[PDB]
């Protein structure tokens, strides 16, 4: 089979800006090379066939080059909708193989969470365990801290995290950490607090409430 | 338009055998080959097969002994069967058709079936709201639906009924130490609209043939 | 990176 190799493993631009990916193989494959974008939640785009040929309703800025083992995908200026992972297939050799694939993200300015806190609702109470939710939202950068705070006690290892991929408008990602309790615990205490560290808060943010209104 | 549309989520046993249906429109299966590609943690990209126009197939190397693709032309059905799944070959099932008759530049593809080899039972979720109050700042209030204690993936939820999306965030699922999938799905709305409008997630867990709406006010 | 299949896109 032939190897495909793309670098980097993941690129990082802001709107406006060139980005080059490439698409190197094992060995010599002429132009028979294809390159995809995959979005989040969606299937593979084809983008361009025959390392450069264009594709009926692929926008403009999107272009391919190379010939031999050395092929480039350009995107002349980048847009925030162009967030996505970036794969080539070659076809020159059987059987078809696809690339390990470039992650694009996009750089943007600093955006603070919004924060907002959820008790767990009295319907889940009556299945003996409590969710409490924290929601960072439409921030950046990625990186975020969460601390759970209990009648003061500090929680760790009973709450989990997601995040969403960037947004395709705005750049943004936000992220939901849960904490679990079971109800017994839950009864037993007043204040929940949800402590919110980041790089676009020049403090900490504090959402809570108190158990019982 | 073309379009390829493939049968819903499913569960398999460890050395059990994966079905899929391949639905086509906007050609005939007389005129295009239809191949079969997946997507894989360990593995990425992989194609699989095809079934040509005139009904041969090809089989990837590694996948021979334990593939068969077959179709109904007249009903514009594609049958993609492997056997004797192991745990690494959960992943997401694709079909596909490419611009010609003979070639392999994938214009067209399914929306993609989520596979999961696992020895665990269906189970549906439970939804819960994730309620407003003052959840308000600067006069956005954002409200959302808990979807907690499922398998396997994926749930699908939208809000409204698709008619709204815009302020919507459905996180990516997380595994809990039960091995059951919880996850939350937000939207920030304006906080005065919490009197007129109604917000209702529409939760659908396909596996389970769970299908549920969610109701979430302020309390 | 890998695909992951709850997020539908590559993670780093
Ligand atoms: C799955 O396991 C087999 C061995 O049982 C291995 O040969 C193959 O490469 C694996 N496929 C993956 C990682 O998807």
């Amino acid at each position: 089979d032939i190897l495909l190799t793309q670098s980097p493993v993941i690129l990082s631009v802001s709107p406006g800006e060139r980005v080059s990916f490439s698409c190197r193989a094992s060995q010599s494959i002429g132009t028979n090379i294809h390159w995809y974008q995959q979005r989040t939640n969606g299937s593979p785009r084809l983008l361009i066939k025959y390392a450069s040929e264009s594709i009926s309703g692929i926008p403009s800025r999107f272009s391919g080059s190379g010939s031999g083992t050395d092929f480039t995908l350009s995107i002349n200026s980048v847009e925030s909708e162009d967030i996505a992972d970036y794969y080539c297939q070659q076809n020159n050799n059987w059987p078809t193989t696809f690339g390990a694939g470039t992650k694009l993200e996009l750089k943007r300015t600093v955006a603070a969470p919004s924060v907002f806190i959820f008790p767990p609702s009295d319907e889940q109470l009556k299945s003996g365990t409590a969710s409490v939710v924290c929601l960072l939202n439409n921030f950046y950068p990625r990186e975020a801290k969460v601390q759970w705070k209990v009648d003061n006690a500090l929680q760790s290892g009973n709450s989990q995290e997601s995040v969403t991929e960037q947004d395709s408008k705005d750049s943004t990602y936000s992220l939901s950490s849960t904490l679990t309790l079971s109800k017994a615990d839950y009864e037993k205490h007043k204040v929940y607090a949800c402590e919110v560290t980041h790089q676009g808060l020049s403090s900490p943010v504090t959402k809570s409430f108190n158990r019982g209104a | 338009q073309v379009q390829l549309k493939q049968s819903g989520p499913g569960l398999v046993q460890p050395s059990q055998s994966l079905s899929i249906t391949c639905t086509v429109s906007g050609f005939s299966l007389t005129n295009y080959g239809v191949h079969w590609v997946r997507q894989s943690p360990g593995k990425g990209l992989e194609w699989l097969g095809v079934i040509w126009s005139g009904g041969n197939t090809d089989y990837n190397t590694p996948f021979t002994s334990r593939l068969s693709i077959n179709k109904d032309n007249s009903k514009s059905q594609v049958f993609f069967k492997m056997n004797s799944l192991q745990s690494n070959d959960t992943a997401i099932y694709y079909c596909a058709r490419a611009l010609t008759y003979y070639d392999y530049e994938f214009a067209y593809w399914g929306q993609g079936t989520l596979v999961t080899v696992s020895a665990a039972s269906t189970k549906g979720p439970s939804v819960f709201p994730l309620a407003p109050s003052s959840s308000t700042s600067g006069g956005t209030a954002a409200l959302g639906c808990l979807v907690k204690d499922y398998f396997p993936e994926p749930v699908t939820v939208s809000w409204n009924s698709g008619a709204l999306t815009s302020g919507v965030h459905t996180f990516p699922a997380v595994l809990q130490s039960s091995g059951l999938y919880s996850l939350s799905s937000v939207v920030t709305v304006p906080s005065s609209s919490l009197g007129t409008q109604t917000y209702i997630c529409n939760v659908n867990h396909k596996p389970s043939n769970t299908k549920v709406d969610k109701r979430v006010e302020p309390k | 990176c890998q695909y992951d299949l709850s997020t539908r896109r590559l993670k780093c």
